[PDB]
């Protein structure tokens, strides 16, 4: 029965991606002092499955213009990658037991830009052809503000697999004795992702030039489910890594419930961001990577080689 | 004769502009960050010395064995 714990785990997380696109707009409502969805739900909660049968009886129209066998071929790779990377993830037992797969972690997190370098050739011009090549280029500039205070934290962990990275937080919540990297850990994510304040990428881009731009909604359905997918997912993973919960093994059932508590709480500061703050005008997004957050991670970085030596405190493997 | 403005009642309210409440600043800050920081390696090196002693107790009973 291991082939029914995969769908045990497929099925119940694509609920969470439809019961978030609610929750996106009545959280993002009562801040604009509003109610949520008022008439269908009847509090909303049946919306999604309406608002879900839509897409797919809407006409899915492709390009005159297009290419064929890269057009169909990214959204194969975009729920592929995205429900993938869900895998080695311990809650309290992850499905499997990768020696490491922290690095796991970024060997599928890498692999999300080759779809958006393929969508925004394979259809068409100017819009997606030049305004897609520059959502490439903010993504790639953000693993080396990523990978270095990765590994930052991992210095002090003692190796790469997930199980001593709940062990070494049996009494920490270990957000204080890296509490700088904590910081810039969030904004990289933010901006990777392709999220709301440094927001090239979808929607508020110019305001009119996304990769969402020329998909009617029978492909586009996946698009934006995916990637709902991926911000659910940092947010798992962070909680997992700064502020870890506490395992106990005669009692694996209180470890889910004060955990789910924990990456949902996350979850709503990508919301309760997009409700304040205005956009970066496509420098000043890169002018602060270079600039301004990458010699702060190379300073911790030397930092955080040095004193688990004088203090002679080396994690054990 | 019936017409509008009062004898009296009246405000005004202001044109002002003000709120700078503060705050906690000017050397509060960067004592109160260095002062939680050295508390966090304060409470390293008292676990993870303790798991590297734990540690040779795993390779312990490796050890014994294997003859
Ligand atoms: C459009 C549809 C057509 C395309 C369909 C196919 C798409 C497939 C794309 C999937 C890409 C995922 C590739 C990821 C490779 C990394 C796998 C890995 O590293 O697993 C970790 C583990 C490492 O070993 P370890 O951790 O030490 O095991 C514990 C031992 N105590 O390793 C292991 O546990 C076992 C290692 C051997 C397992 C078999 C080999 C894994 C790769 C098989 C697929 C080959 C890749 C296909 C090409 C990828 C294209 C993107
Ligand atoms: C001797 C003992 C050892 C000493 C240790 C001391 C430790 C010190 C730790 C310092 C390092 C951590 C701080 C990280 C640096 C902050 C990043 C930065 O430098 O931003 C600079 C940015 C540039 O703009 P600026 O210079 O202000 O010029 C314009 C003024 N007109 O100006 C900015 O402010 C930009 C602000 C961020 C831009 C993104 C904002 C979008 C919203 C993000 C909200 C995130 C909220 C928190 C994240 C979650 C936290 C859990």
């Amino acid at each position: 029965m291991f082939m029914i714990n995969i769908l045990m785990l497929i099925i119940p997380i694509l609920l969470a991606v439809a019961f978030l696109t609610l929750v996106e707009r009545k959280v993002l409502g009562y801040m604009q002092l509003r109610k949520g969805p008022n008439v269908v739900g009847p509090y909303g909660l049946l919306q999604p499955i309406a608002d879900a049968i839509k897409l797919f009886i809407k006409e899915p129209l492709r390009p005159a213009t297009s290419s064929a066998s890269m057009f169909i071929l990214a959204p194969i790779m975009a729920l592929g990658l995205a429900l993938t990377m869900w895998i080695p993830l311990p809650m309290p037992y992850p499905l499997i037991n990768m020696n490491l797969g922290v690095l796991f972690m970024l060997a599928m997190s890498s692999l999300a830009v080759y779809s958006i370098l393929w969508s925004g050739w394979a259809s068409n011009s100017k819009y997606a052809l030049i305004g897609a090549l520059r959502a490439v280029a903010q993504t790639i500039s953000y693993e080396v503000t990523l990978a270095i205070i990765l590994l930052s934290v991992l210095l002090m962990s003692g190796s790469f697999t997930l199980s001593t990275l709940i062990t070494t937080q049996e009494q920490m919540w270990l957000i204080l004795p890296a509490w700088p990297l904590a910081m810039m850990w969030f904004i990289s994510t933010l901006a990777e992702t392709n999220r709301a304040p440094f927001d090239l990428t979808e929607g508020e881009s110019e305001l009119v030039s996304g990769f969402n731009v020329e998909y009617a909604a029978g492909p586009f359905a996946l698009f934006f489910m995916a990637e709902y997918a991926n911000i659910i997912m940092m947010n798992i993973f962070t909680a997992i890594l700064f502020l870890g919960t506490s395992h106990n093994p005669h009692m694996p059932e209180l470890y889910t419930i004060n955990f789910t508590i924990k990456s949902l709480l996350l979850t709503m500061s990508f919301l309760w961001i997009r409700a304040s703050y205005p956009r970066f005008r496509y420098d000043q997004l890169m002018h602060l990577l270079w600039k301004n957050f990458l010699p702060l991670t190379l300073a911790l970085c030397m930092w955080h080689v040095s004193l688990p030596i004088l203090t002679s405190g080396i994690p054990p493997q | 004769k019936q017409d509008m403005p009062p004898v009296g009642g009246y405000g005004p309210i202001d044109y002002k502009r003000n709120l700078p409440r503060r705050g906690l600043s000017g050397y509060s800050m960067f004592a109160v960050g260095i002062g939680a920081l050295l508390f966090g390696y304060w409470s390293m090196m008292k676990w993870n010395r303790e798991r590297r002693r734990l540690q040779i107790e795993d390779f312990e009973a490796r050890i014994a064995l294997m003859p």
